């Protein structure tokens, strides 16, 4: 919905075991997310959650396939959430989605629970 | 988890207390009724204790052909019967190291 506006940036073409760092800026009514997640969509495969990161207390949340690879971080002062990329492996190839979530449902890594998407960026990762 | 459940029935219902209040909270509810071919959180009969919900409207979400209006004096025919708790739960709890580890 149009409260609120992200733009994802950072993506491009990497070679494996390379890093990125995805960044998501937001804007207008941003007062009221809970939390700040990233999501993809790899060739052929439904969208799933990578890493989300919960406003109300820092905690942070990551798939298994990316656990201690991929960090989420918020700089509070840019109204700016990080994905940082490492390690990137050709399954990691996919459009990622900065999305956030108001209050309700405590499910972080769940799209159901977000309300609001980014247009996505590219990230390939070439074997 | 048994905490995943409770927590979500929890929060699934007091989403219903907040259905009328909040149209972004309504959006997330509609795709999950919608989504997940259900209505309420235990039956649909649960809409029937929210306010702006009179007895005999759901949540077009709610309808098996969902069209604009359809969950305004419904019969029970053309509604999803089966409640979004146990059915929604029960595919969380199928995924949650995919949903909720830290
Ligand atoms: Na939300």
């Amino acid at each position: 919905s149009s409260q609120v506006q992200l733009v994802e940036s950072g993506g491009g073409s990497v070679q494996a075991g390379g890093s990125l760092r995805l960044s998501c800026a937001a804007s207008g009514s941003i007062s009221s997310i809970t939390y700040l997640g990233w999501f993809r969509q790899a060739p052929g495969k439904e969208r799933e959650g990578v890493a989300a990161l919960m406003t109300t207390d820092g905690s942070t949340y990551y798939a298994n396939s990316v656990k201690g690879r991929f960090t989420v971080s918020l700089d509070n002062a840019k109204n700016t959430v990080y994905l940082q990329m490492n390690s990137l492996k050709p399954e990691d190839t996919a459009l990622y989605y900065c999305a956030a979530a108001e209050n309700g449902f405590k499910i972080p890594l769940w799209e159901y629970i977000y309300t609001y998407w980014g247009q996505g960026t590219q990230v390939t990762v070439s074997a | 988890r048994d905490k995943v459940m409770s927590e979500f029935n929890n929060n699934f219902r007091q989403q219903m207390e907040n259905y009328p209040k909040n149209s972004h909270t309504a959006s997330i509810l509609d795709r999950m009724q919608a989504d997940f071919k259900c209505c309420g959180a235990a039956s649909y009969t649960d809409w029937e204790k929210i306010p702006s919900m009179s007895k005999n409207r759901v949540p077009d979400s709610c309808c098996i052909s969902v069209t604009v209006g359809c969950g305004i004096n419904f019969n029970e025919k053309a509604i999803h019967k089966e409640g979004c708790v146990e059915k929604i739960g029960g595919w969380l709890r199928k995924n949650v190291e995919n949903l909720y580890f830290q």
